[PDB]
C-alpha cells in the first residue's frame, strides 16, 4: 500500500537510516580520537622518561 | 485508451544515493516516467554529476573512434540484440581500462603501420636503385675495386625527358646521365600511389656540380638515397638492404594481422559497448536533474506518471533496491499539483501515424477529445473523396501492404532517406487511403480513367427512336446529340451502386459530375464540422464549463445547422424531389442560398422549393443571427458578474473583445470553411481529369492503332503511362490529396473542439537502442 501509513514509514526508515550513519562517523571519529590521544600520551610520557631515566 | 489523455499525475520519491543509480537505471527501462529539472538554478554544465557525464561523453568518443576505424576496414559489426544495464558499481574504470587499451592500441598499430610502410618503400626503392646500378656497371668490370663524384635516384616516367634537358641546361654538358625503367610500377614514397618509375644515375665532376645536380634533383622531386663507392660495397649493402626489406615485410603482415584480429574482437561487441556507455550517461545526465547532498544524502526526485503505473514504478523501485542491495527502501509520494500535465495518448503500432498526423498541429491538452480515433478513418476517407480511383487505390494499397509485410525488413535495414522513412513510417495510413481510395473509385465508377459497368447503366437508348422522336438522319444529322429521360423508358432508375457507367461516355460527363461532386464535397464538410461541434460540447461537459455548454457550443451548433445544416437539407430534398418532367422550373439552391441571406425572396424567376420556404428560412435567419449575440454578450457578462461583483484580475473590456474575437472568427469561419471543403471536388475533378488526360494522350496512342504491329508499341507506350500515372498521379496528386485531407481536419474540423496546447510527454525512456 502507498498510503499515509506506508509514506510515514517509509520516512522513518529513512531517518533512521540516516541516523545511523551518523552513529557510526561518529564511533569511527571517536575511535580515531582514542587512538590519537593514546599516541600523544606516549609520546609525552616517554619524552619525560627519558629525562627522568637520564637524572637517576 | 485513444479517447483521450491519460490520467497523469505529479509524483516525488525519496531514494538513497547508493541505490539511486539503480533505481533510475530500472526506471530508464521501464519508460513510463519523467523527470524534471529540479536545480535549474545552476546551469546544467555545473551539476553534481558533470564529471561523470564528462568522462562518459569521452567513452562515447572512443568508441566512435573505433567504430570509425572498423567501418575504414572491411571488418563487419555484429548485432546480437542484448541489451545489458550499465553496472551500476564502479566498472567504468574498468570499462575506461578497456576502451583506453583497444584506443591506445589501434592508435599505436596505426602509426606503426604508416611509418614502417614509409621505410619498406624507401627501401625497396634503394634495392632497385642498387640492382640497377649493379647492371650499369656490368660493361667490363676487371678491376675488383676518387674525384668522380656519384649518385643516383628514381625519377617519375615521362619527367626523364624534361629532366634531362635541365640537367644538360644546367651542368652544360659536364655531366653524364643513365636512366633505366623499373617494371612493375612501384607506389610513391609519400605521394602514396602507383606510378611508373625511372632509376637513374648520373656522374659528375666536382663539389659545385655535385650541389647543381643534388638540388636540381630535389627540386624534380626525386629521391636519391645513398649509394656503393666500390662492388664489395655494393654487394653488402645489397643483401643487407634485401634482408631488412623481407624483415620489414614480415613485420608488416605481422601487425597488419595484429590489427585485423584487435579490430575483429572491438567489433564483436562494439554495439554493445555503445549501448552500455550511452544508457551510462543518459542514467547519470537524469540523476543530475535531481536534487543533490546540498540539502539531504537521499536523493529527491521529481516526476510525472500516469496513475495506473504508479504500482509497477514502485515494483521497479523494489528491483533497484533489491540490485542495489541497500536495506533501505526507496519510497514514492503522491501530491496534489497544479502544474499542468502532458498530454499522453498510449500510442499503437497501427495509431501511431496517425497520432502523429493529429500532434502534427499542436499536441493536445491535458485529457481533451482526441481527435486521433475518428482520424484514423476520416482522414483516409477525405484523402479517397479526393484521389478516388479504383485503379490508383489498387497500386496505393499493393504498394502499403508490401510495405507493412517487408516492415520488419526494412525496419532492420535503416537508411536516411528522409522521404523513405516517412512513407514507411505512414505506411498504415497510406494502407487505409488506398482501401478508401478504392472504394470511392468503385463509387465513381473510375479506374484509370474508365468506369466498369458491372450491373448494367439505367441509360437506354432505344427509346430515343422507339418513343422518341430520332432516327438514322437524325444520328448523321447531329454531331453529339443528347439524350432525355423524360420519354419513359431512357432511364431505368439510379444505378444501385457508384456513378452510372455511362457517364464515362457522356461529353455531359462534366456538367453532372461537377454538380453531384460540389454537393457530395458540401454535405461530407459540413457534417464533419458538426461532428466536431458535438466533439467539442464532449470536451466542454468533461471539463465542467457549463458557461462554454450553454454559450458557445450551443450557439454554435444552432448557427451552424441552421445556416449550413439546412443546405445538406436542401440537396438531399431536391435529388428527392424534382426529376426530368418538372426539370424546367427546378430551382437553384446557389441563388436559394443567396436570397435566403439577403431576404431577396422575389416574385420573379425560380419558384420556392416547398410551401413556406420564405417563412422557414426568414425564422432559420433570425436565428442564425441571434445565435451571434448569444455568444458574444452573454457570456461576458455573466463572467464580469460572477467574478467581480461576487468576491468584491479580471478586465471587463478585454473579455469583451476577446468574446468579439471568438464570435467573428467562428462565424466567419463557419463560411470560409464550407466553401473551403470544396477543395474535396476540386482535388477530385483535377485528379479525374489528369487521369483522363493522361489516358487519351498515351495509351490511346497505342490502342488505337489498326495494324496488329501496335501490340509492340502498346509495350513502350504504357511503360511510359505506368511511369506517368506513378510519377503525376499517384505521387505527386496522391501527396497533394493527402495534405489537404490533413489541412481540413487540422482547420475545419479541428478549429470546433480542439485546442492543442499542452507538452507531448517524453518519457526517460531508453531508445539509445538506435
Ligand atoms: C508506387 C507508388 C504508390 C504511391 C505511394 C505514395 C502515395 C503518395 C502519398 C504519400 C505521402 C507520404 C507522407 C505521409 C506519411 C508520413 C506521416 C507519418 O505517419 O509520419 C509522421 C511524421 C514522420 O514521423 P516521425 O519521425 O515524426 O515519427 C515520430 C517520431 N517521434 C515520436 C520520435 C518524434 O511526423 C510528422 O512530422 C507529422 C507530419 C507529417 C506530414 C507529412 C508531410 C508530407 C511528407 C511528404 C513525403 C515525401 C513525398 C513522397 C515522395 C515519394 C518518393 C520517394
Ligand atoms: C475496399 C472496400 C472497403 C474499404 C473500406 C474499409 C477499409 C477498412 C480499413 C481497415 C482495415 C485495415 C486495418 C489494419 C490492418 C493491419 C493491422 C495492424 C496491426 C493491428 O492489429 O492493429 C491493431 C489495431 O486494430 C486493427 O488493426 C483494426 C482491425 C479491425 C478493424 C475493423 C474495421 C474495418 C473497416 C470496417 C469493416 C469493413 C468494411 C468493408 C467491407 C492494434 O495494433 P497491434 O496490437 O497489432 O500493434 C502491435 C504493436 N503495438
Ligand atoms: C447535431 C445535428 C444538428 C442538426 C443538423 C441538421 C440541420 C438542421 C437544419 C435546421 C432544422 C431542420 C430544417 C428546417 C428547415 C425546413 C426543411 C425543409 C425540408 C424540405 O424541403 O422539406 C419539404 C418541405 O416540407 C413540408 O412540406 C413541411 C413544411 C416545411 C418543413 C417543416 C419543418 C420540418 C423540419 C423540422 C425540424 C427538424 C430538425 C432537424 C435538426 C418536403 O415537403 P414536400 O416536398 O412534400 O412539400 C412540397 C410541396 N408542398
Ligand atoms: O446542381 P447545380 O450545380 O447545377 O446547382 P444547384 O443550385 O442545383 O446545387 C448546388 C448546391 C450547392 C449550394 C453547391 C455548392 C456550391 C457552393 C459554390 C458555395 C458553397 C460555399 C458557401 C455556402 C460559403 C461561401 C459563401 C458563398 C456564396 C457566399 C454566401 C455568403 C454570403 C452571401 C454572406
Ligand atoms: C417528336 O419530337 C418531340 C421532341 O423530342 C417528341 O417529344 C415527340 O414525342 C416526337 N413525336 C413523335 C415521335 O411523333
Amino acid at each position: 500500500a502507498l498510503s499515509d501509513a506506508d509514506v510515514q514509514k517509509q520516512i522513518k526508515h529513512m531517518m533512521a537510516f540516516i541516523e545511523q550513519e551518523a552513529n557510526e562517523k561518529a564511533e569511527e571519529i571517536d575511535a580515531k580520537a582514542e587512538e590519537e590521544f593514546n599516541i600523544e600520551k606516549g609520546r609525552l610520557v616517554q619524552t619525560q622518561r627519558l629525562k627522568i631515566m637520564e637524572y637517576y | 485508451e485513444l479517447f483521450r489523455s491519460e490520467e497523469m499525475t505529479l509524483a516525488q520519491l525519496f531514494l538513497q544515493s547508493e541505490a539511486a543509480y539503480c533505481c533510475v537505471s530500472e526506471l530508464e527501462e521501464l519508460g513510463k516516467v519523467q523527470f524534471r529539472d529540479l536545480n535549474p538554478d545552476v546551469n546544467v554544465f555545473q551539476r553534481k554529476f558533470v564529471n561523470e557525464v564528462r568522462r562518459c561523453e569521452e567513452m562515447d568518443r572512443k568508441l566512435r573512434f573505433v567504430e570509425k576505424e572498423i567501418r575504414k576496414a572491411n571488418i563487419p559489426i555484429m548485432d546480437t540484440g542484448e541489451n545489458p544495464e550499465v553496472p551500476f558499481p564502479r566498472d567504468m574504470i574498468d570499462l575506461e581500462a578497456n576502451f583506453e587499451k583497444i584506443e591506445n592500441e589501434l592508435k599505436e598499430i596505426n602509426t606503426n603501420q604508416e611509418a614502417l610502410k614509409r621505410n619498406f618503400l624507401e627501401l625497396t626503392e634503394l634495392k632497385f636503385i642498387l640492382r640497377k646500378t649493379q647492371q650499369f656497371f656490368d660493361e667490363m668490370a676487371d678491376p675488383d675495386l676518387l674525384r668522380l663524384g656519384f649518385v643516383a635516384g628514381v625519377i617519375n616516367r615521362e619527367r626523364i625527358p624534361t629532366f634531362e634537358r635541365m640537367l644538360w641546361r644546367v651542368c652544360r654538358g659536364n655531366v653524364f646521365l643513365r636512366q633505366a625503367e623499373i617494371e612493375n610500377p612501384l607506389e610513391d614514397p609519400v605521394t602514396g600511389d602507383y606510378v611508373h618509375k625511372s632509376v637513374f644515375i648520373i656522374f659528375f665532376q666536382g663539389d659545385q656540380l655535385k650541389n647543381r645536380v643534388k638540388k636540381i634533383c630535389e627540386g624534380f622531386r626525386a629521391s636519391l638515397y645513398p649509394c656503393p663507392e666500390t662492388p664489395q660495397e655494393r654487394k653488402e649493402m645489397a643483401s643487407g638492404v634485401n634482408t631488412r626489406i623481407d624483415d620489414l615485410q614480415m613485420v608488416l603482415n605481422q601487425t597488419e594481422d595484429h590489427r585485423q584480429r584487435v579490430l575483429q574482437a572491438a567489433a564483436k561487441n562494439i554495439r554493445v559497448w555503445f549501448i552500455k556507455v550511452r544508457k551510462m550517461k543518459a542514467i547519470y545526465h537524469t540523476l543530475n536533474l535531481c536534487n543533490i547532498d546540498v540539502t539531504q544524502k537521499c536523493l529527491i526526485a521529481e516526476v510525472w506518471c500516469p496513475v495506473t503505473d504508479l504500482d509497477s514504478i514502485q515494483f521497479a523501485l523494489r528491483r533497484g533496491t533489491e540490485h542495489s542491495g541497500s536495506t533501505v527502501p526507496s519510497i514514492l509520494n503522491r501530491m496534489q499539483t497544479n502544474q499542468t500535465p502532458p498530454t499522453y495518448n498510449k500510442t499503437n503500432k497501427f495509431t501511431h501515424g496517425f497520432q502523429n498526423i493529429v500532434d502534427a498541429y499542436g499536441i493536445g491538452t491535458y485529457r481533451e477529445i482526441n481527435p486521433a480515433p475518428y482520424t484514423v478513418i476520416t482522414f483516409p476517407f477525405l484523402f479517397a473523396v479526393m484521389f478516388g480511383d479504383f485503379g490508383h487505390g489498387i497500386l496505393m494499397t499493393l504498394f502499403a501492404v508490401w510495405m507493412v509485410l517487408r516492415e520488419s525488413r526494412i525496419l532492420s535495414q535503416k537508411n536516411e532517406n528522409e522521404m523513405f522513412s516517412m512513407v514507411f513510417s505512414g505506411r498504415y495510413i497510406i494502407l487505409l487511403m488506398g482501401l478508401f481510395s478504392i472504394y470511392t473509385g468503385l463509387i465513381y465508377n473510375d479506374c484509370f480513367s474508365k468506369s466498369l459497368n458491372i450491373f448494367g447503366s439505367s441509360w437506354s437508348v432505344r427509346p430515343m427512336f422507339t418513343i422518341g422522336n430520332w432516327t438514322e438522319e437524325t444520328l448523321l444529322g447531329s454531331s453529339v446529340l443528347q439524350l432525355n429521360p423524360a420519354i419513359p423508358g431512357v432511364f431505368g432508375g439510379p444505378y444501385p451502386f457508384g456513378i452510372d457507367p455511362i457517364w464515362n461516355i457522356a461529353t455531359n460527363k462534366l456538367t453532372f459530375l461537377n454538380s453531384f461532386k460540389m454537393k457530395m464535397s458540401v454535405i461530407l464538410g459540413i457534417i464533419h464540422m458538426l461532428f466536431g461541434v458535438s466533439l467539442s460540447l464532449f470536451n466542454h461537459i468533461y471539463f465542467k464549463k457549463p458557461l462554454n455548454i450553454y454559450f458557445g457550443f450551443i450557439p454554435e451548433i444552432i448557427f451552424m445547422s441552421s445556416l449550413f445544416g439546412y443546405l445538406v437539407i436542401l440537396i438531399f430534398y431536391k435529388w428527392t424531389a424534382y426529376d426530368a418532367h418538372s426539370s424546367r422550373n427546378a430551382p437553384s439552391l446557389l441563388i436559394h442560398f443567396i436570397n435566403m441571406f439577403l431576404f431577396s425572396y422575389p416574385e420573379s424567376g425560380n419558384a420556392m422549393l416547398y410551401s413556406g420556404q420564405k417563412g422557414i428560412q426568414c425564422f432559420l435567419i433570425v436565428v442564425a443571427m441571434l445565435c451571434v449575440p448569444w455568444m458574444l454578450l452573454f457570456k461576458p457578462l455573466i463572467l464580469r458578474h460572477q467574478y467581480l461583483r461576487k468576491k468584491h484580475v479580471f478586465d471587463f473590456g478585454d473579455t469583451m473583445v476577446h468574446q468579439a474575437i471568438h464570435t467573428i472568427e467562428y462565424c466567419l469561419g463557419c463560411i470560409s470553411n464550407t466553401a473551403s471543403y470544396l477543395r474535396l471536388w476540386a482535388l477530385s475533378l483535377a485528379h479525374a481529369q489528369l487521369s483522363e488526360v493522361l489516358w487519351t494522350m498515351v495509351i490511346h496512342i497505342g490502342l488505337h492503332v489498326r495494324s496488329l504491329a501496335g501490340g509492340l508499341g502498346l509495350f513502350f507506350i504504357f511503360a511510359a503511362f505506368a511511369t506517368l500515372t506513378v510519377a503525376i498521379l499517384l505521387i505527386m496528386e496522391g501527396l497533394s490529396a493527402f495534405l489537404h485531407a490533413l489541412r481540413l481536419h487540422w482547420v475545419e474540423f479541428q478549429n470546433k473542439f480542439y485546442t492543442g496546447t499542452g507538452f507531448k510527454f517524453l518519457p526517460f525512456s531508453f531508445e539509445h537502442i538506435r
